[PDB]
DNA sequence: GAGTGTTCGATCGCGACTGAGGACGAACGCGCCCCCACCCCCTTTTATAGGCGCCCTTC
DNA sequence: GAAGGGCGCCTATAAAAGGGGGTGGGGGCGCGTTCGTCCTCAGTCGCGATCGAACACTC
């Protein structure tokens, strides 16, 4: 006695399967119900696969949460191509008329140094290191969570929680090269690029070279 | 000479034979018998209104087992046998059952010890983890539609029509196996869009419900 | 005286009457497969930059 | 043999045409389920037929 709403209805549930795998506040989710509803009711893009709406909803929720997850993240709980949700979030930024915000590096900060169980005084540092940097654009190319990683890296390095590239690599997604390549644009800075309230393990004499 | 025909010999020859009951971990000390199989001597002593008899383990074997005799009576037992070459033999009936029990050398902890030491296992028990975030890789494209592409990108339905002659051909093969087909297995021969397909089974054919709903193709008798 | 034929009573057979049980079907129901409808999908060049996979070499 | 760094590749966007695809919406035909209908036997009683018996007419 609801035909039209099915794939919608169904796609809640998969909407809460989907926020289901990586623990999301509910509030976050509301919207994204909301947003979909509305995205739905507008059926302009009724021509689209729902599950990427979805996906789609989710990572603007999280950006109107001011806490975005990336595309890497949202695609391990999607079967949609990154390429598919940044088209459908196109669509649906054209469709809902409403803008958006700029990432920022220290956001991810907290959940990688987490998943690596680095202490406050190394993520904050990190911050402070990326956020120098980005002030300074000294990296004007490199993704900024690319930035983030290395600038991490360098933390890691400059504390006893030193950890491979490659881990780290892993953690975020990112070549390992790419950390390299960027690893090699903070390094000139290495030095100065860490906050004033910071205690070394390693000298920055002694920061490794990639 | 067959394969299910059963050697009555040893019945017939009234051939008798001894049964005894060991514990486990003696015949584990045996399945290490001694030499080609030795793995001890038997001892029997009779008399007048006492019977004893015990095994003890070859010094081998090492590195006494008093007996209870057992009834046979109220059920018949005879051994039979199946060879490597899978023949059958009857060897005998028995003529004496038994049990090697413990005497004046254990009362529970070895026992104990022992059942203890066959098992050796964590029994399932969830012992832990304790603590571990194993988060798992967002692989920016769904793998297995990754791996769907390659296979995707080698080949497509998309074919071309030169055949209002090569699928008719090819209809004559299917049908002199059978009279009548469905309309998805005559697209799995074909490689050509169904639309396609149903104006070449209109052409030479019609179709049916055949009781079964199922749009299912048959070659016109007419 | 005697022998045979007919009819109500009485006796016995019958079927009607009522209910429960077993088997059947038809209305109701379920879902797949069919098809039309609506709309993406593929290809190139030219320019650019970020990310990146694979190989070659060296450990 | 395994690790590593370098080469080179892919991707992202813009714009459209021709032919096949695909999903959605819509629909039809067969299979599955459940309650009611139909059929039958058993049981009691009324009814009809049949057996039992007395009076009148003919030989």
């Amino acid at each position: 006695m609801s035909s039209s709403d099915r794939a919608m209805m169904n796609a809640f549930k998969e909407i809460t399967t989907m926020a289901d795998r990586i623990n999301l506040p509910r509030n976050i989710v509301d919207r994204t119900n909301n947003l979909f509803k509305q995205v739905y009711e507008q059926k302009s893009l009724k021509g689209r696969a729902n599950d990427a709406i979805a996906s789609a909803c989710l990572y603007i929720a999280c950006r109107q949460e001011g806490v975005p997850r990336t595309f890497k993240e949202i695609c391990a709980v999607s079967r949609i191509s990154k390429k598919e949700i940044g088209r459908c979030f196109k669509l649906i930024l054209k469709a809902l008329e409403t803008s958006v915000d700029l990432i920022t590096t220290g956001d991810f900060m907290s959940r990688f140094c987490s998943n690596l169980c680095l202490p406050k005084q190394v993520q904050m540092a990190a911050t402070h290191i990326a956020r120098k940097a980005v002030e300074l654009d000294l990296v004007p190319g490199r993704s900024p969570i690319s930035v983030a990683a290395a600038a991490i890296y360098m933390a890691s390095q400059a504390s006893a929680e030193k950890r491979t590239q490659k881990e780290i690599g892993d953690i975020a997604g990112v070549a390992d090269v790419t950390i390299r390549q960027s690893y090699r644009l903070i390094y000139p800075r290495a030095p100065d690029l860490f906050p004033t309230d910071f205690k070394f393990d390693t000298p920055v004499d002694k920061l490794p070279q990639l | 000479a067959e394969r299910g025909e059963l050697d009555l010999t040893g019945a017939k020859q009234n051939t008798g034979v001894w049964l005894v009951k060991v514990p486990k971990y003696l015949s584990q000390q045996w399945a290490k018998a001694s030499g080609r199989g030795e793995v001890g001597k038997l001892r029997i002593a009779k008399t007048q209104g006492r019977t004893e008899v015990s095994f003890t383990l070859n010094e081998d074997l090492a590195n006494e087992h008093p007996f209870v005799l057992q009834s046979v009576g109220g059920q018949t037992l005879t051994v039979f046998t199946e060879s490597s070459s899978d023949k059958l033999s009857l060897e005998g009936i028995v003529v004496q059952r038994a049990e090697c029990r413990p005497a004046a050398s254990e009362n529970y902890m070895r026992l104990k010890r022992l059942q203890i030491e066959e098992s050796s296992k964590p029994v399932r028990l969830s012992q832990q983890l304790d603590k571990v975030v194993t988060t798992n890789y967002k692989p920016v494209a769904n793998h297995q539609y990754n791996i769907e592409y390659e296979r995707k990108k080698k080949e497509d339905g998309k074919r071309a029509r030169a055949d209002k002659q090569h699928v008719l051909d090819m209809l004559f093969s299917a049908f002199e196996k059978h009279q009548y087909y469905n309309l998805k297995d005559l697209v799995d021969i074909t490689k050509q869009p169904v639309v396609y397909l149903k104006e070449i089974l209109k052409e030479i054919g019609v179709q049916n419900v055949k009781g079964i709903h199922k749009n299912t193709w048959e070659l016109k008798p007419e």
